[PDB]
C-alpha cells in the first residue's frame, strides 16, 4: 500500500475523512500486508486550537487514523511498517505505545 | 431530529452516541491491573492509601 | 487521562499550559477523574530569584 501523507489532508476543510477509513479497511482484506505510511511531520505532531481551516482538518486526520490503526492490531493480521524524516518534530501521539 | 420544513424539533434523539475525545488518551475503567509489576507490593498499599 | 511530560514547554509559550487547563476541565466533567500527568522535571525546576 502506497499513499501519501501528504494527500491525507487535502482542501478546503473537510477534504477529508474517506481516505483515512478506507486504507486500513481496504489492507484488513488484502492480508498479508502490508501497510505502509509513510512519513509524519505536520499531520501527526500536535496542533493549536485552533487557527480553524488548517488546524481543523489536520486534528480530524489524526483522531480517524489512531483510532483504526489500534484496533486491527493486537496481534498480527495487518503489519503496519511506515517510516518518517525526524521523530525530533513531531511530538506525542503516534509516539504512544498503543 | 427536526423536520426540516418549519424548523422545529418533532423528536429527541439520544443523548451522546457520538465517538472521538478530545484530550487523549481517555479511558474510562482500564483492566490492566496491579499485579503486571509485582514484588513492589509494599508501594501498590501506599498509592491505595 | 493522559499529559506526556514532552509536549510540554516550547520557546516562548502557552500551549503547555492549555493542555493543563484541557485536563483540568476534563477531569471535572467525569468526576470521579484521575490525570496521570508524566514527567514532572520539564515542567518544574528550581526556584530562582
Amino acid at each position: 500500500i502506497r499513499v501519501v501523507g501528504s494527500e491525507f489532508v487535502q482542501k478546503y476543510i473537510g477534504e477529508g475523512a474517506r481516505l483515512v477509513r478506507e486504507v486500513f479497511q481496504l489492507a484488513k482484506e488484502k492480508a498479508p500486508s502490508i501497510i505502509f505510511i509513510d512519513e509524519l511531520d505536520a499531520i501527526a505532531a500536535r496542533r493549536t486550537n485552533s487557527d480553524t481551516s488548517g488546524d481543523r482538518e489536520v486534528q480530524r486526520t489524526m483522531m480517524q487514523l489512531l483510532a483504526e490503526l489500534d484496533g486491527f492490531d493486537p496481534r498480527g493480521d495487518v503489519k503496519v511498517i511506515g517510516a518518517t524524516n525526524r521523530i525530533d518534530i513531531l511530538d506525542p501521539a503516534i509516539l504512544r505505545p498503543g | 431530529a427536526l423536520n426540516q420544513q418549519t424548523l422545529a424539533i418533532v423528536n429527541v434523539l439520544p443523548t451522546s452516541k457520538d465517538p472521538m475525545v478530545y484530550g487523549f488518551e481517555v479511558e474510562e475503567k482500564p483492566e490492566v491491573s496491579y499485579e503486571d509489576i509485582g514484588g513492589l507490593d509494599v508501594q501498590i498499599e501506599e498509592i491505595r492509601e
